[PDB]
RNA sequence: GGACCUGGCGGUGCUUCAUAUCCCUCUAGAGGAGCCUGUUCUGUAAUCGAUAAACCCCGAUCAACCUCACCACCUCUUGCUCAGCCUAUAUACCGCCAUCUUAACCCUGAUGAAGGCUACAAAGUACGUUAGGUCAAGGUGUAGCCCAUGAGGUGGCAAGAAAUGGGCUACAUUUUCUACCCCAGAAAAUUUAGC
């Protein structure tokens, strides 16, 4: 599925309150997600079947 | 492909999962229904996806897998239907029945079925010419003195979609504390929203936000717009109006008041006058708005 | 368009609905019965069932607006009508007995006759071939010449040679000139009628 | 040599209409003045070349004695620090943008080439690519000069003319100022859209 299905057919891999109206620290959560994904893809090489789901 | 043992196993899996969901939700498993299943799955697995199909679903296996594979002969190989070898046993059986009824009669806001719906009911693909032939036979049956059974048989093929009447639902008549009859109605034009109360009897006094109309509307165009509904039905000076308009600008407010007053006035005119107002554009919400 | 194709334009005529059912021919009766099943567009701001409504003056006012300023254009139109009325009253009072019968004081009659006296019957339509846009005389449609009369009057009144004379005063003077078949707009009609008589070579091209 | 079959003319015109895209017709605005840019010609030893690097802070600005770039002369240098330089290269890769390329069965003809429709029905049914751009909101390498592609000093350099391409300002009587937010008083040729 293509990017224009993110709220129609797909969902969001990461789920956090940062991007809600009135909340803060969206950038810090984004950088955290970036590091988690690279770290996990480097620590489980060839094991991950799909993308991670990061819940908070 | 889906084998019959495969779907059998999905049937026991669905039944056991249904009993489990009844356990989880505290409902009685015996009476636990499919609407209950849908509600419980919506609660337990919330999903805001716009596509209803993409949302999590727990259906009976028969509702998921199509399996339109009907057996037309038994173990001995003999077909069940005597018209099997035509290849269109259902369609030709129906034509045979219709011809029999035509022979019997000869001895003595709705629509014809569409082709693909006729296919759905006959569960067999059929061409356009044979569909026309069937419809022609049905018309011939209608032309003859069809009895109750034949009328019901044709009604099996008759859909009720055709025709729709634009009648302009009238507002009810309310009565105020003083005993006067009035009717209330609403209108909208651009961002202006208006609500008008039209009294049955009056002297032609219009009050906009508690202000006289000629003071509230300095521009003559707005006053002509407010005059239009009452003049069109020749009852100027016979009703009192108390309206409230908010938002928009001068012309949008005038138009919204015009619409609200026309819709409220529809209570005190004859249905012919209501239809004349509709045909004059006085009862239609103008949908033109900025990009 | 925000209206669906099935929506039909409304009919604001008020005496139309008061015709007795007896007069209605079968075709008109069928039309009336058909109108009940259709959706009708909301009546636009503008035309009204009023007895003083005049579509020609409405169109002239719309052709005078600049930047959507309808209040100002209507103000100018009413000022012009009042100026014509007052001028005619002045000329009527100062006239002797036998000239008072031939002085018009209705401004609407003067406006309509002035615009009628300026309508051109024939005009030129260019047609393209060979790199030469061929100018053929053409009989103008009624709508076209009605538009041209109004456009010529307005453009004549918008000329910059008329310094600090206000638009109602210029327009009433031009209207009263055109009423008597005089002025520059009548000459603009004549200089098109003669300049189309000067090009009657291609006078029979009937497929413009 | 005889018979037959498929062809090939992405051919050519002519007839009628469906004839939507595309056309015109039609409607409403857009040329002057003053500055700034694009191209040419002429001219200089030379650049009317640029400011994460000047000045002006009402806005914006020209050349500023900023500084860098260029021309004519000179000086250093084992020096800043195993120094120093947006010097080159994505025509090194990676990122980002863009270009282009990407059947079967059944019948008929003598089981020849071959052919298969009629509805009141007569065999028909089923990723790569690129001397591509981007080193300004991003990276990993590779090479250059290293008595000079580094660091300084002394003078200059500050162009001229058009025809045309483009941009910014003010441009009014249907105007301008005040009070009000609409009944007052004073002043004076192509092109862009259309729906
Ligand atoms: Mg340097
Ligand atoms: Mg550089
Ligand atoms: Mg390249
Ligand atoms: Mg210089």
């Amino acid at each position: 599925h293509a990017p224009h299905y993110i709220a129609h057919r797909k969902g969001w891999l990461s789920l956090h309150t940062g991007n809600l109206d009135g909340e803060d620290h969206a950038a810090e959560r984004t950088v955290e997600d970036v590091f988690l994904r690279k770290f996990m893809w480097g620590t489980f090489p060839g094991c991950l079947a799909d993308q991670l789901v990061l819940k908070r | 492909t889906y084998t019959e043992d495969f779907i059998k196993k999905q049937i026991e899996e669905f039944n056991i999962g249904k009993r489990h969901l009844a356990n989880m939700m505290g409902e009685d498993p015996e009476t636990f229904t499919q609407e209950d299943i849908d509600r419980a799955i919506a609660y337990l697995f919330p999903s805001g996806l716009f596509e209803k199909r993409a949302r999590p679903v727990m259906k009976h296996p028969e509702q998921i897998f199509p399996r339109q594979r009907a057996i037309q002969w038994g173990e001995d190989g003999r077909p069940f239907h005597y018209l099997f070898y035509t290849g269109k046993q259902s369609y030709y059986s129906l034509m045979h029945d219709v011809y029999g009824m035509l022979l019997n009669l000869e001895k003595h806001g709705s629509r014809w079925l569409i082709k693909e719906e006729l296919e759905e009911m006959l569960v067999e693909k059929l061409s356009d010419l044979d569909y026309m032939q069937f419809i022609r036979l049905l018309e011939k049956l209608l032309t003859s003195q069809c009895g109750a059974a034949e009328e019901e048989f044709v009604q099996r093929f008759r859909r009720s979609v055709t025709l729709e009447s634009k009648k302009q639902l009238i507002e009810p008549v309310q009565y105020d504390e003083q005993g006067m009859a009035f009717s209330k109605s609403e209108g909208k034009r651009k961002t202006a929203k208006a609500e008008a109360i039209v009294y049955k009897h009056g002297s032609g006094r219009i009050k906009v936000n508690g202000i006289d109309y000629q003071l509230y509307f300095p521009i003559t165009q707005d006053r002509e717009q407010l005059m239009f509904p009452f003049h069109f039905v020749d009852r100027l000076g016979k009703h009192d109006v108390t309206c409230t308009v908010s938002g928009g600008g001068r012309s949008a407010q005038a138009g919204a008041i015009r619409l609200a007053m026309a819709k409220a006035l529809c209570s005190f005119v004859t249905e012919d006058e209501v239809e004349w107002m509709r045909q004059a554009g006085l009862l239609t919400t103008d949908p033109r708005v900025r990009e | 368009s925000r209206y669906s194709p099935e929506f039909k334009d409304p009919l604001i005529d008020k005496e139309y609905y008061r015709k007795p059912v007896e007069e209605l021919t079968e075709e008109e009766k069928y039309v009336r019965e058909l109108k009940k099943t259709q959706l009708i567009k909301a009546a636009p701001a503008g035309k009204t069932s009023s007895v003083f409504e005049d579509p020609v003056i409405s169109k002239f006012t719309n052709m005078m607006m600049i930047g959507g300023n309808k209040v100002l254009a209507r103000s100018l139109m009413i000022q012009t009508l009042e100026a014509v009325k007052r001028k005619q009253f002045e000329k009527y009072h100062a006239a002797s007995a036998e000239e008072q019968a031939t002085i018009e004081r209705n401004p609407y009659t003067i406006f309509h006759q002035a615009l009628k006296n300026c309508e051109p019957m024939i005009g030129l339509v260019p047609i393209l071939k060979g790199g030469r846009f061929y100018q053929v005389p053409v009989p103008l449609p009624d709508r076209r010449r009605r538009f041209l009369a109004m456009k010529w009057m307005i453009t004549e009144c918008r000329d910059k040679k008329h310094q600090r004379t206000l638009m109602p005063e210029k327009l009433s003077h031009k209207l009263l000139e055109a009423f008597h078949n005089q002025g520059p707009v009548i000459k603009r009609k004549h200089d098109l009628h003669k300049m189309a008589e000067a090009n009657r070579a291609l006078a029979h091209y009937r497929w413009w």
